[PDB]
């Protein structure tokens, strides 16, 4: 009422990241994988460094 | 260490894995260092003239 916009009020702030969907979980499931993929090479005494 | 790198290229080329490559080096140089400690001689049993002349053989050689 007091101008003319009426702005949409948010819930969380700007720049917030996503929520719930289909993939989630997995991007923390693939995250991890790619911190293992590094350390997996490293495994024995026949590995590497 | 870079002729050692050098032939290293070649080898990994056909398919050696690098640790079978690095203990062949460790074996090596032991080897290597238990004849070349064989072989050479002692110059304690020389007096102190002779023990200078030593000297001067090595320190031509370094200057």
């Amino acid at each position: 009422n007091f101008g003319s916009q009426t702005p949409t009020i948010v819930v969380l702030k700007e720049g917030t990241d996503a929520s719930q969907g289909k993939g989630q979980i997995i991007s923390n499931i693939n995250a991890c994988v790619a911190v293992q993929e590094a350390l997996k090479p490293t495994l024995g005494p026949l590995g590497s460094d | 260490a870079s002729a050692l790198l050098d032939q290293a290229l070649e080898l990994i080329q056909k398919g050696i894995h690098p640790i079978k490559i690095a203990n062949g080096f460790d074996e090596a140089a032991k080897l290597a260092i238990s004849k070349l400690e064989e072989t050479c001689d002692d110059i304690s049993a020389s007096n102190d003239e002779l023990f200078r002349d030593f000297l001067l053989r090595a320190a031509k050689t370094s200057l």
